[PDB]
RNA sequence: ACCUCGGGAAAAGGAGUGGCUCUGACGGCGCCGGGUCAGAACUGGAACGGACGCGGGGAUCCCGACUGUUUACUAGAAAC
RNA sequence: CAUCCGGUCGAUCCUGCCGGAGCGCGACGCUCUCCCCAAGGACGAAGCCAUGCAUGCCCGCUCACCCGGGACGCGGCGGACGGCUCAGGACAACGGUUGCACCCCCCGCGGCGGUCCCUGCUAGCCGGACACCGCUGGCAACCCGGCGCCAAGACGUGCGCGCACGGGCGCGCGCCCCGCGGGCGAGCAGCGUGACGCAGCGACGGCCCGCCCGGGCUUCCGGGGCAUCACCCGGUCGGCGCGGUCGCGGCGCGCCGAGGGCCCGACGCCUGGCGGAGAAUCAGGGUUCGACUCCGGAGAGCGGGCCUGCGAGACGGCCCGCACAUCCAAGGACGGCAGCAGGCGCGGAACUUGCCCAAUGCGCGGCGCGCGAGGCAGCGACGGGGAGCGCGCGAGCGAGGCGGGCCCACAGCCCCCGCCGCGCAGCCGAGGGCAAGGUCUGUGCCAGCAGCCGCGGUAAUUCCAGCUCGGCGAGCGUCGCGCGGCGCUGCUGCAGUUGAAACGCCCGUAGUUGGCCCCCCGCCGCCACGAGGAAACGGGAGCGCUCCAGGCAGGCCCGUUGGCCC
RNA sequence: GAAGGGCCGCGAGCCCCCGCGCCUGGAGGAAGGAGAAGUCGUAACAAGGUAUCCGUAGGUGAACCUGCGGAUGGAUCCUU
């Protein structure tokens, strides 16, 4: 009854076991300073995505080589991590997936990519520009600062053609 | 109505069972209809052969015999079989009450008129035990069919060591 | 539940139909016909889902009612009509003729055939019985009862029906060295020659079949379906039931996406 | 029982919480044919049949004799 | 010592079932004496009419007058003693005015200097007590 | 319930019962005795231990344990 | 996805619990910028119901009228599915695995289509006999009575070909067993003959058989707790003969025998007890919950009983008893929301008497309707997901509004496009645990706070305000409970000299446990690998819904996919 | 062949007994816990002024005392 019931849903964040650890409160604030994050949930999501990927890597490393699952599932984890750019292209092994940080999840995010391309003066600048849809990846405008681009789309990231090139010519304050 | 369900029965250990459901049409049982033999044909003709069809599962009609008077009786050795009036029920293994009321049930020893089988007397060397019953006008036979389900009272003439067992049972009277 | 079940839930319907979970609460329930619910796909799914000739269920009725579709050469107007292994699904107006065989994964595949192929239909004799006055009769998987079968044809053999005349054109026996496609079961679609017949009296006969690649596959003899004596004598899917491994399947998927 | 026998089928049941097993017994009611002679302890072979009684769905098709003073022994047969 | 035989699973399963009861927590979770005894009867909270406003003394070494109301729970007609929390909150609660009472937070044990009060008022006459204290809604 | 474990107890309570017509059991067989105990029909103004013979019962308290014995001819008792 | 920390003391080391700290999924308080997704009167009231609606469709038969527009009625099929709920039920239900040589089945598919008679055919095709209908009534209502006309693919009969042919009968294998076979693993099926019977269908040909689908049982293993329940059951356990059923069977009865089940827990009781696929939490091992989506069971106030049908012991069928309604003109009638809204009661707790058959099914019907199935909208901080509350130094949005487009059964939302343009935060804390003032008042063991330890008795780091500050965040606090914590239940993995705790001793059955030894064999467990058995879910291949939770898509493509696992 | 009747079968509901579970009213007894700040002694802990304590029996305002047999957790690891 109601196909809505059959639609799935999941939690994408994992709160810390201890919430008031001073070393782990300060480090999260630094990781909000360099990445322009609104709330700690965004860092928790980053650790949930990394932990799952690391758990796949650890359950495959324990498995013997030439066991078919290690060859197939491991190649699919590596390919995904290479396509996103989380895994450096040169490493090409399962062990290097275990030795990764949430810095690699954050770097692929669009807000950090715009600063690297020098389009954004800061990460705080980029967040506002993406909310104002001034950024297009591969010809598609994005409004999400956690879009996370793939290595191929890195070059195709550009200022939205219809936004800051002034095709409108009367944008916001200029109009009036 | 009547139920052949084992839910009412106790377990092997003798424990009580639990009534998880109400009675179902599939586990229905029907009131038994004892085929009474019409031995009163001379007294009245109002009681004629009355067989009643009943509606069952799958629309499979079952013929229930309420009153019967005749049956096809077969002497297997001689291969002589003829429709014969059934005179009386003498001996039923389950109870003597069925013999008194003259109910026709499968395996009830019945006495049949020998007038159809009178021809067999002419050929000798055809089982002396059957032949002297033929002369007497009553032959020991047993109903071989179920009157309640089939609607007929077909049988066979008791022969060999069977005839001896049932004639010994009815020997004193 | 008081009687026969007239409805099928989408989550309940068999996986080989490949019905999307969000598509509906309900799934098409096949009518009773030549094939069983598990061993058949309805005509609505073989038209609206595979060929997309009808974009909605009402349009499947409109094209089925017009007898445009022909199944085994029969008009077969029922929307939920079962279509199964070896049935000839041909639409003359679009000039397309299809024979339903099983693919390597195990889903049904509408294979393009030729006019000579369309004429014959392959059937497996499940049982030979003395019914109707002790007259000999055979029973094929597609619910076909043929009286007076050739005395030799045994059970498990494959007969070929003329369709127009409904006569057995030829019989292929079930024996070692005979081309067989396993219909149903974990090994489904796979094509191989019988290499072993293990009786296991009182239970199920276990048939081991060998692919051209040399991969040995074992299945119960009910699923096994003889195709011919040394060659299929029927159209076989492009894969020809060699069956790919998971790493090979990954490679074919990557190749297809790259040429987008 | 008259023309009937009770068979003690012995089987192990495995639990996961404790990697050990539980020795378990089930008494199944069979029908002794008058042809077969049996003593309490013999290994019988029982084959499924139509319900023959409330508790009997089996019939003895083979008898293996034992030395009477055969101890007991949990035996999966 | 413990039993370690490949076929002694039954003993270990029985020992665990028997000795599980020694803990008060397993008993206060499965015995069911608590469910019948509790005036909340396993509910998250209950509703009930005020009968008496009582000044309850704090336990030593604390010297104070904690403020509470005796409440007869509509659900089981059972009078409990419930502390009214915060400062001057009792003034909001009148007599016979209906109060929603939840437990203190020790799962049915009396908490703090207050003795025997396992319950505290959360809503007076359908109005949250904390709201009447923060002056968000009037009485 | 209680109890000295013997009792209480016919506890308390219910149900059937006639006449006919049969059917089983049970010894000593060819024979030949038995008169009890079951079971079934069928009947009868809704009748049956049809007269007769033949406990009303239950809960307490006091006293004397009990069976006995006694003031023949006013006390059978808790008295002896 | 392997973490602890505060509290017994003068101090210390322990045991040991208490309290914290994480997550769930409900209640509650307070507050809320926008979009996406989405549960939703289950929770000791399976209490109760006002109102509307949830099951129709068809035309074989039209001298109803619109001329075939066809009203109705008759006939057909469906109303046994689906929707709902979880009361009952603890060797039951249910899940995997079996069997039916013990079975039943509408639709459809594919076969098959010989039906004695006497009387008595009309087969170029037979009767009568009702409904609607007309006419005349009773009737508070409900309900229907009489008379008259006239039809069906309806009804009643019947023209049939003695290899006529439904049922059930009687008879027809053996020679120690196993090896062609219509068929099997197996003596099963079919038929030949002798009697019986005379079934069906043939008045617009279906009996019949296979297949299918559902059912009925049935085989094995799993299938709550309590011993302050240790002995239990007597159709109970077997056998035999009947009956009965769709059929097997103590299912039932008659008769004979005394079995059957138990510390490997019988039986009894109890269950704020549907089961499973699953879910919560989590290193591993585990624990707890299984009202709800899919599957199987059960029930429609409670007991029964029934009819119709192929299938119902049916309740949107009927009959009856009880409980409780309803109307009444007082004679009578008349129900049954654990369908969907909605109300009432109860509780801590739970949505609109909305719309619509367009999708997805199903019932009937080639041209198409019906559906409170299902879809859409509303409500809705159950919850999940994605963005805001600026960037910066002069430019920019989106929140809106207003238009168009798109979308839609109809709107709407989303999104696209022009035009105006108007960012906007809570809730808990700051002595420790546990992140954050030794700030300034008030108060003065009072008031209060404080899960815990503790603060308050005039220099309150703990209260009541201000100030400042921390955490998390459009959410945060509180309560209840499950899991983790907790090697504080210990299989992994606990302890018993003294902290809680070796039975006073000995024998001893059940139980559990038993040295070494034979390579090469049969049975067991065992490990590996297969078959075969629903998905969803949980993974997981591949695919940029703008990301995302999702979904199974997509793009000129393996026969594009949707693999594979559990 | 209708109403109706009979006998059985399936089987409500009511009655009457008897169990069984659950919840309770109740003089008058009788423990435990929390106050209060009371009264009467001072039992134990220092050889606690009679070393404690264990079983068992008796007694006694009350902690307790005493008999008999233990133990040391004693106040003794120690003497032809």
């Amino acid at each position: 009854p109601r196909i809505s019931r059959h639609r799935n849903s999941s939690k994408t964040y994992s709160t810390p076991k201890k919430p008031f650890t001073k070393p782990r409160l300060d480090a999260e604030l630094k990781l909000c300073g360099e990445y322009g994050l609104k709330c700690k949930r965004e860092i928790y999501r980053a650790r949930y995505m990394l932990a799952k990927i690391r758990r796949t890597a650890r359950n495959l490393l324990t498995l013997d080589e030439n066991d078919i699952k290690r060859r197939f599932e491991g190649a699919a984890l590596l390919r995904r991590l290479h396509m996103l750019g989380i895994l450096d292209e040169e490493k090409d092994q399962l062990d290097y997936v275990l030795g990764l940080r949430i810095e690699d999840i954050f770097k692929r995010r669009l807000q950090s990519v715009i600063v690297e391309s020098k389009l954004a003066k800061s990460v705080h600048h980029a967040r506002n520009m993406i909310k104002a849809r001034h950024i297009s990846v591969g010809g598609q405008i994005v409004n999400i600062p956690s879009y996370m681009v793939r290595i191929s789309n890195t070059s195709r990231v550009a200022i939205a053609d219809t936004s800051s090139l002034a095709p409108n010519g009367k944008p916001g304050r200029t109009k009036r | 109505g009547i139920t052949h369900d084992k839910m009412y029965k106790r377990s092997k250990t003798g424990a009580v069972q639990g009534k998880w459901h109400k009675k179902r049409k599939y586990n229905l049982g029907r009131q038994p209809a004892n085929t009474k033999l019409i031995v009163k044909v001379t007294s009245k003709k109002n009681e004629g052969q009355k067989i009643s069809t009943i509606r069952c599962r799958g629309g499979n009609i079952k013929r229930r015999a309420l009153r019967l008077s005749h049956g096809s009786f077969a002497w297997g050795s001689a291969d002589i079989s003829h429709k014969a009036r059934i005179l009386q029920v003498v001996y039923n293994s389950t109870s003597n009450e069925l013999v008194r009321t003259n109910t026709l049930v499968k395996g009830c020893v019945v006495q049949i008129d020998s007038a159809p089988f009178k021809s067999a007397l002419s050929n000798d060397t055809l089982d002396k035990e059957i032949l002297d019953q033929i002369r007497g006008d009553h032959i020991l036979a047993r109903i071989s069919s179920r009157p309640g389900q089939v609607g007929t009272a077909d049988g066979y003439i008791l022969e060999g060591p069977e005839l001896l067992f049932y004639q010994k049972k009815l020997a004193p009277k | 539940a008081r009687g026969v079940r007239k409805h099928l839930k989408r989550l309940n319907a068999p996986k080989h139909w490949l019905l999307d979970k969000m598509g509906g609460i309900w799934a098409p329930r096949p009518t009773n016909g030549p094939h069983g619910l598990r061993e058949c796909i309805p005509l609505i799914l073989i038209l609206r889902n595979r060929l997309h000739y009808a974009n909605t269920y009402a349009e499947t009725s409109m094209i089925l009612q017009d007898k445009n579709v022909l199944i085994d050469g029969k008009p077969r107007t029922d929307p939920t009509f079962p279509v199964g292994f070896m049935d000839v699904f041909e639409i003359p107006k679009v000039h397309k003729t299809f024979r339903v065989l099983y693919d390597v994964k195990g889903r049904f595949t509408l294979v393009p055939i030729q006019s000579n192929e369309a004429g014959f239909k392959l059937c497996r004799v499940q049982k030979i019985f003395l019914g109707d006055k002790g007259m000999p009769y055979l029973s094929t998987h597609d619910a076909r009862t043929i009286r007076f079968p050739h005395p030799d044809i045994k059970t498990n053999d494959t007969i070929k029906i003329n369709l127009k005349t409904g006569k057995i054109d030829e019989w292929y026996k079930f024996d070692i060295g005979k081309i067989v496609m396993v219909t149903g079961g974990r090994n489904c679609g796979r094509i191989g020659t019988i290499q072993a017949i293990d009786k296991h009296m009182g239970s199920y006969t276990m048939i081991r079949m060998k692919d051209t690649e040399g991969t040995e596959f074992l299945t119960r003899l009910c699923n096994v379906f003889v195709i011919g004596n040394d060659s299929p004598a029927v159209a076989i899917p492009t894969t020809k039931g060699i069956r790919p491994d998971i790493i090979k399947n990954r490679e074919l998927r990557l190749r297809s996406i790259a040429k987008r | 029982m008259q023309r009937s026998i009770i068979v003690r089928r012995d089987y192990l049941h495995f639990v996961q919480k404790y990697k050990r097993y539980e020795r378990r017994h089930k008494h199944v009611a069979a029908h002794l044919s008058p042809c077969f002679r049996v003593k309490e302890g013999d290994i019988v072979t029982i084959g499924e049949c139509r319900p023959l009684s409330k508790t009997i769905r089996f019939n003895v098709i083979k008898v293996e004799p034992v030395s009477e003073a055969a101890k007991k022994r949990f035996s999966p047969f | 010592s413990k039993t370690s035989g490949l076929y002694t699973a039954r003993k270990l399963r029985t020992v665990r079932r028997v000795n599980r009861w020694a803990d008060k927590k397993y008993r206060k979770a499965h015995l069911g004496t608590w469910l019948k005894a509790n005036p909340l009867e396993g509910a998250c909270m209950a509703r009930g009419i005020v009968t008496q406003k009582i000044g309850i003394s704090a336990k030593q070494p604390n010297s104070a007058v904690r403020k509470a109301v005796r409440v007869q729970l509509t659900k089981n007609s059972k009078k409990i003693t419930a502390f009214v929390p915060r400062d001057g909150s009792i003034t909001y609660i009148d007599n016979n005015d209906e109060v929603l009472v939840a437990g203190f937070g020790r799962a049915g044990r009396a908490v703090g200097d207050i003795p025997g009060c396992r319950f505290k008022v959360i809503k007076v006459a359908g109005i949250g007590l904390l709201a009447l204290f923060l002056r968000k809604r009037e009485k």
